[PDB]
RNA sequence: CAAGGAACUCUGCAAAUUAACCCCGUAAGUUAGCGAGAAGGGGUGCUUAUGUAAAAGUAAGCCGCAGUGAAGAACGAGGGG
RNA sequence: AGCGAAAUUCCUAGUCGGGUAAAUUCCGUCCCGCUUGAAUGGUGUAACCAUCUCUUGACUGUCUCGGCUAUAGACUCGGUG
RNA sequence: ACCUCGAUGUCGACUCAUCUCAUCCUCGAGCUGAAGCAGGUUCGAAGGGUUCGGCUGUUCGCCGAUUAAAGAGAUACGUGAGUUGGGUUCAAACCGUCGUGAGACAGGUUGGUCCCUAUCUAUUGUGCCCGUAGGAAGAUUGAAGAGUGUUGCUUCUAGUACGAGAGGACCGAAGCGAGGACACCUCUUAUGCUCCAGUUGUAGCGCCAGCUGCACCGCUGGGUAGUAACGUGUCUAUUAGAUAAACGCUGAAAGCAUCUAAGUGUGAAACUAUCUCAAAGAUUAAUCUUCCCAUUUCGCAAGAAAGUAAGAGCCGUCAAAGACGAUGACGUUGAUAGGUUACAGGUGUAAGCAUAGUGAUAUGUUGAGCUGAGUAAUACUAAUUGCUCGAGGACU
């Protein structure tokens, strides 16, 4: 519908303070020493010790 | 005291062939003899009930303090916990089977958490028609209808409490009642219940008294099949 | 706890017949139902065809038609059924399992038997 | 809405998952989306089953979810997979495909994952 | 399912051809027929040498519905015709020959006139 | 999409039915043009033969629950102003 | 003159009939036509009307009587906005 | 003509109802020119619900059949930011009339365009944060609540009473139904797009065969789970109290009488508990139980660094769940999901081969072959050999 009355500064605070967003996950690979996200691919590209994908 | 109880697990239904010719609904419930875990008295505990417990499993997966409660009171680890309000015709330390408990004849009362469906409109829920199409109809043609109480400053201009608006539906106890007992299955220890059980395939469910019809004790016996070529 | 989805046939044991006569689609069969009066319990023969066979435990059935003064009737029928008897008198020779079309086709609806 | 592309049909999903088995058995690998490889995996290795008994009938069968390819043609990549692939995995009963999650994109952070089969 | 404005048959030689449901007895709203159940009909097409002519208004019984319905035995008996009995403001019919197949879940409600005079019972 | 066939509605709106081919059959009205493709019918698959130039036609057998099997094909009648 | 409670009526839901389960609209009829009425034409009229209205044949999801199936949406995520 | 003509969309109907009794009913009682029966009047009682059609655009109105019962009314003659419009209500007009004239009719008739992507409040669910005086995990009662209580028919009690004959019961029980509310897919269906069988046209896979693409999922016949129903299963009770209109016992003022003035009773589907579900944000933040910990050294006068080992969260597998979040189960100490195998079920006698048959075709291989989601084993694969918050019982 369209609005009667605007809206304040403070119901704008409000309702975007519901309107954020979380972290992420994190993790350490062994072999390709990289900050990987958890359970995710490595920068070298080994999810797991296995690397199927190029290296490249 | 008189009105008893067991839990239960629905899994499955089927069509029993009974005396007096008539073909049964029936359902199959699983029931443990299950372990109770404390009671309380009417009188010392302002009120009277019984802790029951099931579904025992590995106490590697139990968590700590359940777990620590079960081994101070020394019973069996289980998982699944409830209460059972107003039933003391036993004692601590026992695991009570329903075909020692209830009767072949006795009518019976049956709640179960009903099957979970998400949100509901109100055409399912309070069976409210469906608008017809004919004649201009609008995209808006099947919906919750009116909600219009008043118009005008003193009139209504307000919303009612418990106005019929569409929700969510199911995930919770229902109340059926006079269900029958045919069948025990004592090695494999199965109950059959006349009728069918509400909620999903495979919940839990409460077996308890019929309060308006706990003294009817009548008889439902099988039949034989006597041929052969 | 442990679940089978199987004990359900040991618990509809408890009702079976020994003798289960076979039925696909085209066994002109007359069936015998044992009608229960207060006295002197009825035997009615009841002849027909069988068009499909559904089941899946104690829930078999299988459909017999007659046609009386004119009229059909199609009827359905329980496999497991006590007070039912089933005496089978010719074998025929179908295409499909599953085949429902004498609701509509006419008289002369008869069907040559199995060789 | 009203009148617009053709949709998502069932037809969609069979031309698709026809066209990424040929694909993953034309090479070995496919980065894809998730979902549309979890889906996938099924066909992909109840053809490698159906496969492994070597008749006609089964290779006519197998002839019915598969095009060419730019490298070879239909006869011979089913010669190579009869030849390679299924005296691999003659002997362990299921397991026949790999999957793992690749990184969110950086234009829709759809779901990447890659499939490959090894031992 | 069977209800109101049903042109059905006659199961009875009473000089009729056409007859069609006008309301169905019961109160809140019943609005279907079930086999066995009284109603009330009226004659849309009949013979000239019948006893009755278009325009009456007569009270009937469904004795057989296309849908049929499952008996209480547990098992489930479907029709092919849709037609009804007429019967005299008493328990007696208004017919003379009761031909064809009929409901037996009406033997339990009275009418065994019908019953006794029935080429059949099923 | 079971089951009724107009009970909703100001209206059978819409929807639904029919559908093409060939060959049957087609009232009244009347200005003798029409009505009229009125209405109301049947059937159309395959194989072989008879077959003419192909195609119709016919004979015989066979498959299938139904065969312009899929798509492209007027639903009528009466009466009043 | 013709015809007529009809695109013509105010007393009218006028008399009655015909069909219709039951008919202010449907068809006919009575003629008192508050004021029909004759080239602002009128009385009937064959075919026809993307015309108005009524009854009826088949037909059905408009209704008892709702539910399903997949999409494009909404919904969630990412991008402009 | 007072809000209101710098807009209050101006009749219903369709669905949806809510509310009062100045009761339609079943409920109870009183009285009768109340033999019974059928009645009529009045009071209390609003707990429940109270039809389908025909005409008309429809209200109203009447007609037909029901039904225990066809209520009274209001809520902008209820309700369009829910639907649309039968016409009054734009012209286009037509007919009758009025007026010399254009035009005019609360005169009739024909066709005659209905916008809105919810900001607040309120509503149904749903979440994050914190909270209730250590934290977590469970189990709880329930102040305030919510839904809900419709009855018909038949038989017997019994042609007993009443009565004279006909007529013809109330109290109760039983059985059978109607409508509505409460679930399920075991019987029944209906759908059932990675299921099965068949079939046509065409494009193809080099020819035939066998398959695929499109033709509404091409079509036809079905069908797994599932989803619902027209189907089953359940229900409308019953109990106790205060009672209302009411009838009272006793019994005074008012020596008799009197239901009241002392005490006290029975009495309605009305009311309250009992019937069924939620429910500690009920800040009055309530109860019980269990587990974890309580740890050298100081202040602007003091608890500063190991911050659980309890757990929760991040992530993944999924689904008895699911708008998303959450919910529920599982993550090498695992069968959580996927896979294989096996089974059930369904389709229906696969391909291929031989023979009969020059030919469609039939037979045997065969209850063969195939099967998306059902069922169980099975670590064969994926849920990692991970990360974050989070342990000092304060005070009188």
């Amino acid at each position: 519908a369209v609005q009667q009355r605007r809206s304040s500064k403070h119901r704008r605070d409000k309702r975007r303070s519901h309107d954020a967003l979380t972290a992420q996950a994190l993790s350490v690979c062994q072999k390709c020493g990289k900050k990987k996200l958890f359970h995710r691919v490595c920068s070298c590209g080994m999810y797991g010790d296995l690397r199927v994908k190029k290296a490249y | 005291m008189e009105i008893r109880g067991i839990f239960g697990v629905k899994v499955g239904m089927s069509q029993v062939f009974t005396t007096n010719n008539e073909r049964l609904p029936i359902t199959v419930i699983y029931c443990e003899p299950n372990q109770v875990a404390g009671v309380k008295t009417e009188a010392k505990d302002k009120y009277s009930a019984t802790l029951l417990s099931f579904d025992t499993v590995e106490n590697k997966k139990l968590n700590k303090p359940q777990q620590g409660f079960f081994e101070k009171n020394n019973l069996k680890p289980t998982k699944h916990l409830q209460e059972i309000r107003n039933m003391t015709g036993f004692e601590m330390g026992q695991q009570i089977t329903p075909q020692n408990l209830f009767q072949v004849g006795e009518y019976v009362d049956v709640s179960a958490i009903s099957k979970g469906r998400g949100f509901t409109g109100a055409i399912k829920r309070w069976n409210f028609k469906i608008g017809p199409l004919g004649h201009g109809a609008g995209y808006p043609h099947r919906f919750q209808g009116s909600v219009q109480a008043g118009r005008g400053g003193a009139s209504a201009q307000r919303v009612f409490k418990g106005k019929k608006m569409s929700g969510h539906y199911g995930h919770e106890k229902v109340t059926v009642q006079n269900l029958r007992i045919v069948g025990f299955d004592e090695a494999n220890m199965l109950v059959l219940v006349s009728g069918a059980i509400a909620g999903p395939e495979g919940g839990v469910v409460l077996i308890r008294t019929a309060k308006k019809k706990p003294g009817v004790v009548k008889p439902i016996e099988l039949a034989v099949q006597t041929e052969k070529a | 706890k442990i679940n089978k989805q199987a004990l359900i046939d040991l618990v509809e044991q408890k009702q079976l017949k020994a003798y289960v006569p076979e039925f696909s689609a085209g066994d002109e069969v007359n069936v015998a139902i044992k009608l229960k009066e207060k006295e002197k319990v009825r035997i009615q023969n009841f002849t027909g065809t069988v068009l499909r066979r559904r089941g899946k435990g104690i829930s078999e059935t299988f459909i017999v038609r007659k046609t009386t003064d004119g009229i059909p009737i199609e009827k359905n029928f329980q496999i497991h059924n006590p007070n039912i008897s089933i005496e089978l008198k010719r074998r025929g020779k179908v295409r499909r399992a599953y085949i429902s079309y004498m609701r509509e086709r006419s008289g002369k609806a008869a069907k040559i038997k199995e060789r | 809405s009203y009148i617009n592309k053709p949709g998502k049909t069932s037809a969609w999903r069979v031309m698709t998952v026809r066209q990424q088995v040929s694909a993953v058995l034309a090479y070995g690998k496919i980065e894809t989306t998730l979902k549309k490889a979890k889906n996938t995996q099924k066909r992909l290795d109840k053809l490698i089953t159906l496969a492994k008994v070597d008749n006609f009938n089964n290779r006519r069968q197998v002839k019915k979810w598969l095009l060419n390819t730019n490298l070879f043609d239909v006869d011979q990549l089913m010669d190579h997979l009869f030849s390679k692939v299924a005296p691999k995995y003659e002997k362990t009963p299921g397991g026949y495909s790999r999957v793992l999650k690749l990184g969110p994109r950086r234009g829709d952070a759809t779901e990447m994952a890659i499939l490959q089969l090894t031992d | 399912m069977v209800s109101f404005m049903t042109r059905l048959n006659v199961a009875d030689n009473t000089g009729a051809k056409q007859v069609g449901i006008i309301k169905v007895l019961g109160s809140t709203r019943k609005r279907y027929a079930f086999l066995g159940d009284v109603v009330v009909v009226s004659v849309k097409d009949a013979i000239p040498s019948g006893m009755v002519k278009k325009g009456q208004v007569l009270r009937a019984v469904i004795v057989r519905t296309k849908k049929g319905q499952q008996r209480k035995d547990g098992t489930h008996l479907k029709f092919d015709d849709n037609a009804c009995v007429l019967i005299k403001e008493d328990k007696s019919p208004r017919g003379t020959r009761i031909f064809g197949p009929v409901a037996r879940e009406l033997r339990e409600r009275g009418y065994n006139k019908i019953l006794s005079l029935a080429v059949e019972v099923v």
